[PDB]
DNA sequence: CGCGGTAGCAGTAGG
DNA sequence: GGATGACGATT
DNA sequence: CGCGGTAGCAGTAGG
DNA sequence: GGATGACGATT
């Protein structure tokens, strides 16, 4: 909801402010927690946007 | 009372009492009808 | 900021739009005037006639009925012909040098 | 996609009132008009810059 | 739904006896049971009902027993006074007699607890033979009316009661169970099970968001809705009378649901559909009670009683409509959902088609590049006598083309409408056209020459 | 314009509600059209959509007709008892299709 | 030759 | 007072 | 991201 | 026995 709720724009501003370079999903885990997927991969997309 | 509940009427009396099945409703009716307009010489 | 085009009265019951607010495209005002000319399912027609005479500039020649002239005077010429646009500097975001 | 890039170029070139105060590229062709906000513009194989 | 062949007259005289038993529930609310026994082998039909029966008493004016009066003589009914607003089915005083008249044998049997007597009288040969009633003492027993008749099949052109007429009669008994409130109906000693009009409407479930949308609007109105397959369908009941052809009541309901839907479809998006397209995707079930109803004929298939005389109103709620909009009917309507407005790109010459239609010139352009150039040219040559339209691409070769392929090509059609063009006769003068001149703007390349060729062709 | 309309006459009787005769005519024109629309291209439309775009005028003479009531607004006489048949030609249908 | 769909934000306009 | 749409680089 | 329209010829297949 | 469609470079 932090990611896809139109109502949360500012929340996402701060969310991007928080992210730390080098924070990426583990290449070899074979188990992806959704929260991590949002804080380790999708956020990359947003940044790129 | 049982003689006032059940009535027998003549054919002439049924027509004037319940015209609908003979000539149609005797009440005014809102309708969409075709008419001849003498001014334009056509149906409308 | 507010941004105004230019509407002028060039005759009895005749207006002329020579300029629109920047970024306000000609086709928008065109559709608007066409709607005002041929009326609509939800709104009654308020424009008697409309012609386009655009050179390297905007020309709209509009003819209203006197009633619509008074009414438009009550509404405001620029306010009714969509000749006012807001500019907001409140959202100026960019990547700093770093 | 090269499409998006072509559009970026066209955007850099447009010279109708209300577009670029200083167009860094020259609109050698139908680079759109004020009539639709540059949307009229012609296809890339048409215009030059 | 099964294709059948029946004699409507036969089915009707059977309906006249049923509707009479259902009327008796309105008369005496304490009624509980209705029996319908069809002996096909003996071509005999029996309709029995408890509750208050027929008064066994000499009519003070007609000088004969009341049963003999109201079952043996035409034009005899208790529904002749309209001062009292009644919700019975009986209106004209024919249906008992109409069954008797069509029957080789007709027998009335009733028990009156007021006089403590039992009454049995038999008619024969189309109500031409009237046997004196056998009256006996009837003590410590329930009051009831039992009508048994043997249809004059020879008149109906039948040698027996075949599966088709039987299957229909039986379903007319299920109708009664559903349309009448607080009774128990039995078909040859077998309970019909259903208890209310909803139970009834659900019998059509397997044939037909749910599949059936039922509600009770008020003490006199019950409405159910389902999406129809082929066209509009209706199953209505006015006082337990199967109004198979509909009438004022059906329309009263449908005219609402169609009206409200149209506004909703239209309001949300442009182009909302014609009324008939909405109506013909509905199945409407109606069970209502109209005060002193009026019909087209004695058969009472079509109600004509104006809405304002219903003796009650049925306002279809918005909640109901929003549920109908949750069924396929909605996604169905979404599927269907001088100047020229038909063509946006078109820069129509100010004078085009007008008294100067012959002067003005329409400029066709190869591509939006050429188009842009032309519209730019308007700013030099004036709009009054010059327009322009962009040809999409290589034009359609009209010769060796089906009329349908030409009709389908939006590009040629657009041209024909902008220029005000028709094939009729041979063109003598431009005078009939929106434009009097046509100008071709092609890039000046070979393909352009081809375009010119296709235009000329 | 809006929906199916009919103006029929059975022996100079204004059958305003229609009946077996009207349906006898419409059931043909709708049937033949559907085949033509369906045959040429796939997806041909439901019967009601064809019928409700027609205006049908009918002037016919039925032998010993039968109606719903004395008012005679609706004919019920089965087609096979008409005392005559009306076969709508293909030429007629191809003109409706124009 | 040309048409169409979707994300993402801030503010304006339309009912 | 909630909804729809414009703008633009990209799928 | 994706979909659609038209010319022009020879021969095959579908009702 | 006439109609529709495939193929391909170009709008
Ligand atoms: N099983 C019954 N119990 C009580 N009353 C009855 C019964 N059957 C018939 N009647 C009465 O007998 C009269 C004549 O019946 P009928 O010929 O069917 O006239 P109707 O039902 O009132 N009018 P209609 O329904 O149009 O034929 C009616 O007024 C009834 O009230
Ligand atoms: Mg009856």
């Amino acid at each position: 909801d932090l990611a896809f709720s139109k109502k949360k724009a500012d929340d996402r501003k701060e969310w991007l402010r928080q992210y730390e370079p080098g924070t990426v999903l583990d290449p070899t885990l074979k188990e992806i927690p959704i929260s991590d997927f949002i804080n380790k991969e999708l956020i990359l997309f947003s940044l790129a946007d | 009372s049982a003689s006032d509940k059940y009535q027998k009427i003549s054919q002439l009396e049924h027509i004037l009492k319940r015209p609908d099945t003979y000539i149609g409703s005797v009440e005014t009716q809102e309708q969409l009808q075709w008419i001849y307009d003498e001014e334009t010489d056509c149906m409308i | 900021y507010r941004m105004y085009g230019r509407i002028e009265q060039i005759g009895d019951n005749v207006l002329e739009i020579t300029e629109l607010p920047a970024r306000t495209w000609t086709s928008t005002i065109k559709e608007y005037l066409l709607l005002g000319l041929s009326g609509n399912d939800k709104i009654k027609p308020w424009i008697k006639d409309m012609e386009e005479q655009h050179d390297d500039n905007i020309k709209f020649i509009i003819t209203l009925s006197p009633e619509e002239m008074a009414k438009t005077r009550k509404i405001g010429f620029y306010e009714r012909f969509k000749l006012i646009s807001p500019i907001s500097l409140m959202n100026m975001v960019a990547f700093d040098p770093h | 996609g090269e499409q998006s890039l072509a559009q970026t170029i066209i955007g850099l070139a447009q010279n109708f009132v209300g577009s670029n105060n200083i167009y860094l590229l020259l609109p050698n062709g139908a680079f759109g008009t004020r009539a639709t906000g540059g949307k009229d513009a012609a296809a890339a194989r048409y215009i030059y810059t | 739904e099964k294709n059948v062949t029946i004699v409507p007259g036969l089915f009707k005289i059977f309906d006249e006896i049923l509707v009479n038993a259902a009327d008796n529930k309105v008369r005496d609310p304490s009624m509980k049971r209705i029996d319908v026994n069809i002996h096909a082998e003996e071509h005999t039909i029996e309709v029995k009902n408890d509750g208050k029966g027929i008064p066994i008493e000499i009519h003070n004016k007609e000088n004969i027993y009341i049963p003999e009066m109201i079952f043996g003589h035409l034009l005899t009914s208790s529904n002749y006074d309209d001062d009292e607003k009644k919700v019975t089915g009986g209106r004209n005083g024919y249906g008992a007699k109409l069954c008797n008249i069509f029957s080789t044998e007709f027998i009335l049997e009733t028990a009156d607890l007021n006089v403590g007597q039992k009454y049995v009288q038999k008619w024969e040969n189309n109500m031409s033979i009237c046997h004196p009633p056998k009256i006996t003492s009837y003590k410590k027993g329930p009051s009831y009316t039992k009508v048994t008749f043997k249809p004059d099949l020879t008149r109906f052109g039948m040698k027996e009661l075949d599966n088709d007429i039987l299957g229909v009669m039986r379903r007319r008994v299920y109708d009664i169970n559903g349309s009448v409130r607080d009774i128990n109906v039995y078909l040859n000693g077998k309970s019909l099970k259903i208890r209310n009009f909803k139970n009834y409407v659900e019998l059509y479930l397997k044939s037909l968001i749910p599949t059936i949308l039922y509600e009770r609007i008020n003490n006199r109105w019950e409405v159910a809705f389902a999406v129809s397959d082929i066209s509009f369908q209706q199953i209505s009941f006015v006082n337990s009378i199967a109004t198979t052809m509909g009438g004022t009541h059906v329309n009263y309901i449908t005219d609402q649901i169609v009206k409200k839907i149209s506004e909703i479809l239209k309001k949300k998006k442009k182009k909302s559909v014609k009324s008939f397209q909405i109506k013909n995707n509905m199945f409407i079930f109606i069970n209502c009670l109209i005060e002193n109803p009026a019909f087209t004929s004695q058969t009472k298939e079509q109600l004509t009683t104006r809405v304002k005389d219903f003796g009650s109103r049925c306002e279809i709620p918005l909640e109901y409509i929003n549920k109908i909009m949750k069924t396929d009917l909605a996604t169905r309507m979404f599927e269907i959902a001088s100047r020229i407005t038909n063509y946006p790109k078109l820069e129509d010459a100010n004078k085009a088609g007008t008294k100067e239609g012959y002067k003005c010139t329409l400029v066709l352009t190869e591509g939006d590049s050429a188009l842009s150039l032309a519209v730019a040219g308007l700013a030099v040559v004036g709009r009054d006598y010059y327009g322009c339209y962009p040809l999409r691409g290589k034009m359609l070769n009209v010769r060796e083309a089906s009329a349908d392929q030409i009709l389908k090509n939006a590009e040629i059609q657009a041209i024909k409408k902008i220029m005000g063009l028709q094939h009729r006769k041979k063109y003598e003068d431009t005078k009939s056209l929106r434009y009097g001149h046509l100008m071709i703007m092609t890039d000046q390349d070979h393909d352009g020459s081809h375009i010119k060729g296709l235009i000329i062709n």
